[PDB]
């Protein structure tokens, strides 16, 4: 039995024609206090997988160490560690999914929601979710926390089903992700303006973007709003 | 559920309903609440479905192992006590079982043992177990005599379940009848309450509370 | 824990520790079991190099396992106590779970299973003991007599003897015991038992113990004078 | 002599006699052959019988849909080791959703056999194994020895008179390695290889045992009338 | 389980135990014997939590019987009662205690005296001239305080016991379906069939 | 306090024919008022012509299916590639479920296939392992909506022969695979209309002696 | 491994004897003789100390005779250190029985349990047996006055008069010669000392080389008293019987 | 001394090879498998005439569809049978079906090598396990203390095994009837037995799909013994 202390908010992601995009802001909240601002919640594994984690940060750091150790262990007695026997997104996910469910079954969970985004060796897009309960599901768009409520509706307007994936380009997909991050900044009280974004493409590979900012915000209309009903000054 | 079994001149009658509930949701009308342990032993099931079903089939395995080791069919007393000693180990853990081990052996004769999940084990001539046990008792006790014929005893057992199936909201479906003799148990059919009630009402002239 | 495999096979296919345990039985005082038509009698030798004994308190050779079953033995006395204790506990355990006392076959099978377990368990030696288990099953009037031995094998006997000079008394029983007509009465069965011990014992004074077991938990041990009467009667008939 | 009482003792020349005596149990065992191409891997095993009234001892065991082995020596020891492989293959599937590499399979067996050669009380395994499989890096063939030594090969043979089949495969190396996309021809080469280890006896219908795994072929075993094709 | 009484008189101990076994709103049995013979001259009645009662009684019974076989000798009622108390004294600090209250009626053959011991589930032992467990005591003790004499006969004890059962049948809320009466004396244990 | 259970919604349905059996289930996965996936299958081919679904808490559902699939694998290893019969699978699943009697899998399990006489078989399980063979069973969130409809249309309950004065019952008969799929589709469209956790897609697995076939149908996405 | 150095203490010889038990008995046969004699109105325990030195503190010494409880005592023959291990176990066992049944432990029960412990060391555990033989002298209300003996094998037997340790063959012949059933304690005291006096390996039997004890009902009315004799009391009883 | 799990220079386990010598000293047991059933027969070999031969239990039921005969240190077989019976019943509990004869045999043989420095020595007994299942039909297995088991059409174990096996080699064919097999076991037992064969010192049994495993009565076997003697004198 735990209670989360230092927390990370929404992780959002979607599939596009050649790969997957994933994003998450750089905040480490301590309740209502926006305590830590340099927190990286996207963690790459190899050159083909990115694990996005929300929830308790101490448990996130534990998961980082496991993934780091997983890469090391895979390299042992493995001449094809950087080729045919390299770590796949599906391997990394299933490992985490196993751990998450084992921990919930011992009544001592890792208080997180995790999204493993990547590209398989055969070029197929991989995007799957797992959380503290060990619950797993996959979808063309996946999001955690407030992202599930606000980002998914927006991302589903682009990719509403499987057949929309080949029709969606990386430009259109990234634009929707960046828009969703702005909406979350408007409406999620435990979010920050600064965020990281990662693209895993089957052709161009892993592109990790740091220190992005929400921009092109609409605040001007606020000046016209006076009082709460009858005030005209 | 409603289950009964009583001892009489011509052996043992065993009768059960077939309903299974999850709260007010009627989950099944076709549950087998009598377990056939061997040609001379029967076990009735009331309470938690899984608890009864799992541990009474387990009981059957223990009874088989007895007759392999001892080259002799297990006694009704020993069979019941295996089950009672088992549930006693789980006392407090929350098992829910109201069972009756009915059978015949040479040394014992016809015998009935009531065994429940809080460790109670009682030998007796008449028992009714389940949510509708009281309704079954009312009809059974008021019509019971030791000198009942096999035909009348079978009907009284059937009629007592019907009585409970009617009044108890958590009993119904159909009646399963068994008759245990010196030669072993004999199945006396599945009787759907849907047809049985009206057949009994018309022929017997009872159930005048219901709109005919 | 001490793990050593003490009981092991030899090139010729023998387990010497089990066979040396039989030698300990062969050293032990003679014990005999004879079953009649409606009874079983257990006879036991007591060596007479021990005078100044206190027979009130000295452990008796025949031991009650339950009210309806008895156990005598030949071999190591200290080892026998362990088997008797285990058997007595299993007797009460059986009554508790089965709601019925043990059969003589069941009790024998248990004791024999214990003896066997010590022949292939690490860190232990076999029991230097062979037993004669006798009694009557619950609600039964057929006499039962069983034998066990260190190896763990057990079997039923019409009449049997174990211990020192047992081959002599077995020879006697083999020609004197009729399968078609066993000792019809208690007196006949006791006499045949005493006769068989008189082939080996020495004197019929405080050297022979006799215990009679009858149906429905009817067990009694004979006193010196009672046994001496059989000894006196047999010797007078012998001079012929 | 004085240094063969247990596995924990070295001889003066640095030998482990108990490990060598375990190796000897393999030489007494019936011959079995392993060979592979780039697409498929094949096990061929000469089964042995007690007499004409008995059945023929099964030499081949399946470990997963993509991996399995043949045995020579103590069969119960092969059962223990094959069961261990089954679990490890299965652990890899459940936890990582990943088919176990044939190379890791060999490493795991090596380490399991090794622990038995360094500790008091235990004994070495008394069996040799030929593991075949098809994984993400194509077809594979391994040779396991109970000393711990595992070796990846194109082809090999273990058991009594295994030198005959091993010489043949050493000559045929360049031919059978290129039998790609043709199962029956790769088996034929294996059946002709094991034939070089035969004396007085010939390959009959309930004597021969063949197994195969490959690109679009799960690990399957052929016995009885299913091997009559290759005699 | 509810009513268990005990009366020690001049030459015997009389135990009375209710026959009813009730769960819920149903009397499942009206002929239940709430006692076990521990040895030829020692009888134990019991009452308490369902299952625990019999399981405990039979466990004690098996132990006393085992002792009797081992030593070819009958333990005194005092010795048996001390053994029983210790088992309950262990039990109360266990993970799941036996919730069983007992009366041990015995005849000591060495002393030629009847003995009645009352032991509750905590392991609280007392020797008494008359005893009871549960709500029975709230009526029977005061009644016996008045009518009991130490030099009474077994017949006088049975009439005294009838007076208790009548009072209980009058004032107790629950129907306990009468009692099974047993007598323990120099000649062992015997049951009164007509009560 | 940490709550180890959750409700992933959805509903499942099993119907048995004469020489076939179907096991259907919607593809929607939810938590509270949010949709997690519109296509997350929960009806699985487990081998030996046995299809299985464990509806309720998806984590426990997946764990169970995973363990049973593994049980089938080891059954082959230990018993010379013997085919696991549907009755044997059912009993094996009871022990899986009851093994966690004191920390249950929160799922309603249904399996379907063919019995050893080649006839259609459906078995249903409660969370702790009580099981029963039936012609018909719905499980999950919309079971209370679908099940009485099945009683009426599959087992012809409360239906009498016209003009017989409610004396002769409508005779029981096996349904064709075509007629069964009609009932499955209508059951799920009805359930989708009136239950918020049911919708998106319908996936049916049909089992005959020839193997396991699949069919997919769109459902309303609101 | 360690197998090389294992003596295998718990095995049979080809003749069916337990090597270590036999050799432990050989060890005990060199120990100071101890005699127990049971009379109708009490029990005597007499024991010879092993070759005493003149500078040994005699009055505050305990080598042979030990008290188990108020009703039971033992005479030791063999390794003293081994005996004390067993004595503390026996003392505890007696108190467990008293705590359980509120009654003093019957003599045979105590003897059986102590003998069962010895038996264990001959059948399992791979340890050497206890090189000790006991003479138990005690009283209970069932059998009255009782004498037992136990040895390393774990086998125990009851006696009217018995000796353990050195010269038991010669000692047992002398006891068998002069013992009779209607004997009194004071007569048994004389027999015990006379037997030691003849079987001793010393030149002459003196007070400083002896331990002596009686268990009488010589207390006031129906109760048992244990008397462990003081040096001066042994000196007096030795003069009173005319040995010195 | 030396380790329990030691290999000889030839590549065999000393203790397993020595236990095989103990089995050769044991009483003869013969099994014959047919399409109408499997027959199991044993030599009782009473050590003395006072011993009640009906108490000699060398043929044993494992389940209704599986039977067992033994030879060697028969006391060692008790825990092997106990395991087999539990394995058989346990499998029925988990899978609601009879357990395969081969799987049962394999379960028993897994105990065999669980010895060392687990139990202290191998078993000193060989088992003939006969049974029937729906898949492979009527089967006869020979389970050794080496952990190995062979299936046999016919098999003899014990003191007269090599002589009896050579006789079974000639006599066995695939079309043997049950009655023919019964007589064949009696015939071969009478040849290798020391004392003269009769209903008291030899026991027969069989397993059929219909009636399951049955130990024959001494009355039934006696008639088969009489039928056997008449047929041999008839030519
Ligand atoms: C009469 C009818 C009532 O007592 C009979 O006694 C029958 C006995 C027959 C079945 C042997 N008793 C029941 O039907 C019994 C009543 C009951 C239920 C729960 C506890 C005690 C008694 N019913 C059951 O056991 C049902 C049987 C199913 C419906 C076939 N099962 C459940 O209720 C299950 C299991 C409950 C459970 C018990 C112990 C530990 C864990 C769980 N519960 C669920 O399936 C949960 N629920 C169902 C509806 O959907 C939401 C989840």
């Amino acid at each position: 039995t735990q209670q989360p202390i230092v927390t990370g908010t929404s992780v959002i992601s979607m599939k596009y024609d050649n790969g997957v995009i994933i994003a998450a802001d750089n905040l480490g909240s301590y309740g209502s206090l926006l305590r830590f601002n340099g927190v990286e919640r996207l963690i790459p594994v190899g050159d083909n997988t990115v694990v996005g984690i929300s929830g308790d940060i101490s448990d996130m750091q534990h998961i980082e160490r496991l993934l780091k150790d997983l890469v090391t262990e895979n390299a042992y007695d493995n001449p094809l560690a950087d080729a045919e026997e390299a770590l796949e997104p599906s391997y990394i996910f299933e490992y985490l999914a196993t751990v998450m469910y084992q921990r919930r079954s011992k009544m001592n969970p890792l208080w997180n929601a995790i999204i493993v985004a990547g590209v398989q060796s055969n070029g197929d897009q991989f995007l799957r979710y797992v959380n503290l309960l060990g619950v797993t599901y996959s979808s063309p768009t996946l999001a955690t926390g407030f992202g599930a409520h606000m980002a998914n509706p927006l991302l589903r307007k682009v990719v509403d089903r499987e057949s929309d994936i080949p029709k969606t380009t990386v430009q259109v997909a990234e634009e929707a992700i960046v828009n969703a991050m702005r909406v979350l900044y408007y409406r999620d009280a435990r979010s920050s303006r600064n965020f990281s974004l990662a693209i895993i493409d089957k052709n161009t590979g892993l592109t990790f973007k740091k220190n992005l900012q929400v921009e092109n915000m609409k605040w001007d209309f606020a000046k016209d709003i006076k009082g709460y009903g009858t005030q005209k000054i | 559920s409603t289950t009964l079994a009583f001892r009489f001149q011509g052996g043992i009658i065993v009768a059960v309903d077939s309903r299974a509930t999850a709260g007010n949701w009627v989950a099944s009308q076709t549950v087998k609440k009598v377990i056939e342990i061997n040609p001379f032993l029967l076990g009735t099931m009331a309470g938690g479905a899984a608890d009864c079903q799992f541990w009474e089939t387990w009981l059957g395995s223990q009874c088989r192992l007895h007759e392999l080791r001892e080259k002799e069919r297990i006694s009704v007393a020993a069979a019941s006590k295996i089950l009672s000693n088992l549930v006693y180990q789980y006392k407090g853990a929350g098992l829910s079982m109201g069972t009756m081990i009915c059978g015949y052996t040479r040394k014992e004769g016809p015998t009935i043992y009531y065994v429940d999940s809080d460790g109670t084990r009682l030998k007796g001539d008449i028992f009714c177990v389940g949510s509708g046990q009281t309704f079954a008792y009312g009809v059974l006790d008021s019509n019971y005599k030791w000198d009942l014929s096999v035909e009348d005893a079978l009907y009284l057992g059937k009629r007592s379940i019907l009585a409970a199936a009617h009044r108890d909201a958590y009993s119904g479906g159909s009646v399963n009848l068994y008759h245990v003799t010196e030669d072993g148990w004999i199945y006396h059919g599945n009787h759907d309450v849907g047809e049985l009630f009206w057949k009994v009402k018309e022929e017997e002239g009872s159930f005048n509370n219901v709109i005919g | 824990g001490y793990d050593r495999a003490l009981s092991i096979f030899s090139p010729d296919g023998h387990i010497f520790q089990v066979e040396y345990a039989l030698e300990a039985v062969k050293r032990g005082t003679c014990a005999v079991g004879v079953k009649g038509k409606n009874c079983v009698v257990l006879g036991c030798e007591r060596r007479s190099t021990l005078k100044l004994q206190d027979t009130r308190i000295t452990p008796s050779k025949v031991s009650k396992i339950d009210s309806h079953v008895v156990l005598s033995f030949s071999g190591l006395n200290a080892d026998s106590r362990i088997l008797i204790e285990k058997a007595r506990v299993e007797a009460q355990s059986h009554r508790l779970t089965l709601e019925d006392p043990v059969t003589v076959e069941y009790l024998t099978r248990y004791v024999a299973g214990v003896q066997q377990r010590y022949t292939q368990s690490g860190g232990v030696r076999p029991f230097g003991v062979s037993t004669l288990i006798a009694g009557f099953d619950p609600r039964d009037d057929e006499p039962k007599l069983y034998q066990t031995e260190p190896s763990g094998i057990y079997s039923s006997w019409s009449a049997q003897t174990i211990g020192r000079n047992s081959k002599t008394v077995r020879e006697f029983l083999e020609k004197n015991y009729d399968r078609k007509e066993p000792p019809a009465t208690v007196e006949e069965c006791v006499k045949l038992t005493v006769r068989s011990l008189l082939e080996v014992v020495q004197t019929g004074a405080k050297n022979i113990e006799i215990t009679v077991v009858k149906p429905d938990s009817d067990i009694v041990a004979l006193s010196s004078e009672e046994i001496n009467q059989y000894v006196t009667q047999i010797e007078q008939e012998k001079q012929e | 002599n004085n240094y063969d009482g247990d596995t924990v003792t070295f001889s003066p020349t640095g030998r482990l006699f108990q490990v060598e005596y375990a190796l000897e149990a393999i030489k007494q065992g019936s011959v079995t052959v392993g060979l592979r191409s780039n697409t498929h891997a094949v096990l061929v095993a000469l089964k042995r019988n007690a007499d004409e009234l008995s059945s023929y001892q099964k030499k081949i065991i399946k470990c997963d849909e993509h991996m399995g082995l043949s045995l020579a020596g103590l069969a119960p020891d092969a059962r223990v080791l094959s069961n261990y492989l089954r679990q490890q293959c299965n652990y890899s599937s459940l936890v990582f959703n990943r088919k176990l590499a044939v190379e890791r399979a060999g490493h795991l067996l090596c380490d399991k056999a090794q622990k038995n050669t360094q500790s008091y009380g235990g004994r070495p395994y008394g069996v040799g194994l030929l593991i075949i499989g098809y994984d993400k890096s194509g077809a594979h063939l391994l040779e396991f020895q109970p000393s711990g030594n595992v070796t990846e090969l194109y082809g090999t043979a273990i058991g009594a008179r295994s030198q005959g089949a091993k010489t043949y495969l050493e000559r045929t190396l360049d031919t059978f390695i290129k039998i790609d996309g043709n199962p029956d021809e790769l088996i034929k080469a294996g059946v002709e290889a094991i034939s070089q280890s035969l004396r007085d006896e010939s390959l009959t219908v309930d004597n021969l045992s063949i197994a195969i795994v490959g690109k679009d072929t799960p690990f399957t075993i052929y016995d009885g009338e299913a091997v009559a094709k290759y005699i | 389980m509810d009513i268990i009484l005990g009366i020690r008189v001049q030459d015997s101990v009389i135990l009375a135990s209710s026959k009813a076994v009730t769960r819920g709103i149903s009397v499942l049995k009206d002929s239940d014997d709430k006692t076990r013979q521990l040895s030829p001259h020692t009888l134990m009645s019991f009452a308490g939590e369902a299952g625990d009662t019999v399981q405990f009684a039979e466990y004690i019974q098996a132990n006393i019987q085992l002792y009797s076989i081992r030593e070819d000798y009958e333990l005194s009622p005092q010795a048996v009662s001390s053994f029983v108390r210790q088992e309950l004294a262990k039990s109360i600090r266990s993970r799941r205690p036996y919730q069983v209250n007992v009366l041990i009626g015995g005849y000591d053959k060495k002393k030629n005296k009847p003995e009645l011991y009352q032991i509750d589930y905590l392991g609280t032992k007392v020797e008494l001239p008359y005893g009871a467990h549960g709500y029975s005591g709230f009526y029977t003790f005061s009644l016996l305080d008045h009518h009991y004499r130490p030099d009474m006969t077994t017949e006088e004890g049975l009439d005294l016991l009838k007076l208790c059962v009548q009072e209980l049948e009058k004032r107790m809320p629950m129907d306990f379906k009468g009692v099974i009466v047993k007598i323990v004396d120099k000649d062992g244990i015997r049951q009164v069939d007509d009560f | 306090q940490f709550n180890p259970y959750g409700d992933n919604g959805g509903t499942i349905l099993g119907i048995a024919g004469e020489d076939f059996a179907v096991l259907a289930g919607d593809t929607r996965n939810i938590t509270d008022y949010s949709i997690n996936s519109r296509y997350e299958p929960k009806v699985f081919d487990c081998g030996d012509n046995i299809v299985m679904s464990a509806n309720g808490f998806a984590a426990d559902g997946d764990a169970l299916v995973k363990r049973f699939k593994n049980s089938v694998k080891w059954y082959h290893f230990d018993h010379n590639d013997k085919k696991l019969s549907i009755n044997s699978a059912a009993r094996n699943i009871q022990h899986l479920l009851y093994g966690k009697r004191f920390f249950p899998y929160y799922v309603h399990t249904i399996i379907a296939g063919l019995d050893e006489d080649g006839k259609g078989a459906v078995y249903s399980f409660d969370p702790v392992g009580s099981y029963e063979r039936e012609q018909c069973r719905a499980g999950g969130a919309a079971a209370s909506l679908i099940m009485p409809f099945l009683d009426n249309q599959v087992n012809f309950k409360n239906q009498y022969e016209p003009g017989t004065n409610g004396k002769v019952k409508k005779p029981l008969k096996y349904l064709s695979v075509e007629e069964v799929i009609k009932l499955v589709r209508d059951s799920f469209t009805s359930a989708t209309e009136r239950h918020i956790q049911v919708g998106d897609g319908l996936e049916i697995l049909i089992v005959t002696k020839d193997g396991v076939r699949k069919e997919f149908y769109e459902l309303k996405r609101d | 491994g360690s197998r090389r150095y294992d003596s295998r203490t718990t095995i049979f010889s080809p003749e069916g004897r337990l090597y270590q038990v036999e050799y432990a008995l050989e060890s005990i046969s060199h120990a100071g003789t101890a005699i127990g004699i049971m009379a109708s109105d009490g029990i005597v325990l007499a024991a010879e100390r092993k070759v005493t030195s003149t500078l040994l503190e005699q009055d505050t010494s305990t080598e042979k005779l030990y008290k188990l409880n108020d009703k039971i005592a033992v005479a030791v023959a063999g390794l003293t250190a081994d005996a004390e291990i067993l004595i503390n176990t026996a003392r505890i066992h007696a108190q467990n029985y008293l705590k359980t049944y509120n009654e003093d432990i019957p003599v045979e029960i105590l003897v059986r349990r102590l003998s069962d412990i010895k038996q264990g060391y001959t059948q399992h555990g791979g340890l050497r047996p206890f090189g000790v033989s006991f003479i138990y002298a005690g009283y209970d209300d069932r059998y009255g006055y009782q004498l037992y003996t136990s040895n390393p094998s774990g086998n125990y037997t009851g006696w009217k008069a018995i000796s353990v340790g050195a010269n038991t063959s010669a000692a047992q012949t002398l006891l068998q010669m002069d013992y009779k059933d209607d004997m009194k304690v004071d007569d048994a005291i004389e027999l015990a000392l006379k037997t030691l006096s003849k079987t001793t390996d010393s030149s002459a039997l003196t007070y400083d080389r002896l331990e002596f004890a009686t268990i009488r009902k010589g207390a006031n009315d129906g109760e048992v008293y244990q008397k462990i004799f003081k040096p001066q009391e042994i000196k007096d009883i030795l003069v009173k019987t005319g040995i010195t | 001394d030396r380790g329990v799990s030691t290999f000889s220079p030839e590549g065999r386990l000393f203790q397993v090879e020595y236990s095989l010598e103990a089995i050769k000293l044991g009483s003869t047991a013969i099994g014959i498998a047919t399409k109408e059933g499997v027959v199991l027969g044993v030599e009782k070999r009473a050590t003395s005439p006072l011993l009640e031969s009906d108490s000699i239990e060398k043929i044993v039921e494992i389940d209704r569809h599986i039977g067992c005969a033994m030879s060697g240190l028969t006391a060692d077989a008790r825990s092997m049978i106990e395991h087999a019976r539990t394995a058989a019943v346990t499998h029925n509990l988990y899978y609601d079906e009879d357990i395969n004869v081969e799987s049962l045999t394999q379960s028993v043989c897994d105990l065999a090598l669980r010895f060392g420095e687990l139990m202290s020595r191998p078993f000193g007994v060989a088992l003939l396990i006969a049974g029937h299942d729906a898949d492979d039909g009527y089967q006869l297995f020979h389970a050794e203390p080496s952990g190995t088991f062979y299936r046999y059409n016919a098999k003899a174990i014990g003191s007269g095994s090599e002589g009896a096996q050579a006789e079974l080699l000639n006599e066995w064919h695939s079309s043997l009837t049950l009655k023919e097999a019964e007589l064949l076991v009696l015939k071969i037992l009478k040849q290798v037995m020391e004392e003269k064969l009769d209903e008291n010192n030899a026991q027969l049994s069989c397993i059929t799909k219909q009636d399951g495993f049955k130990i024959y009565d001494n009355e039934k076997t006696a008639e088969l013994i009489k039928e056997l003697k008449e047929k041999e004198a008839a030519e």
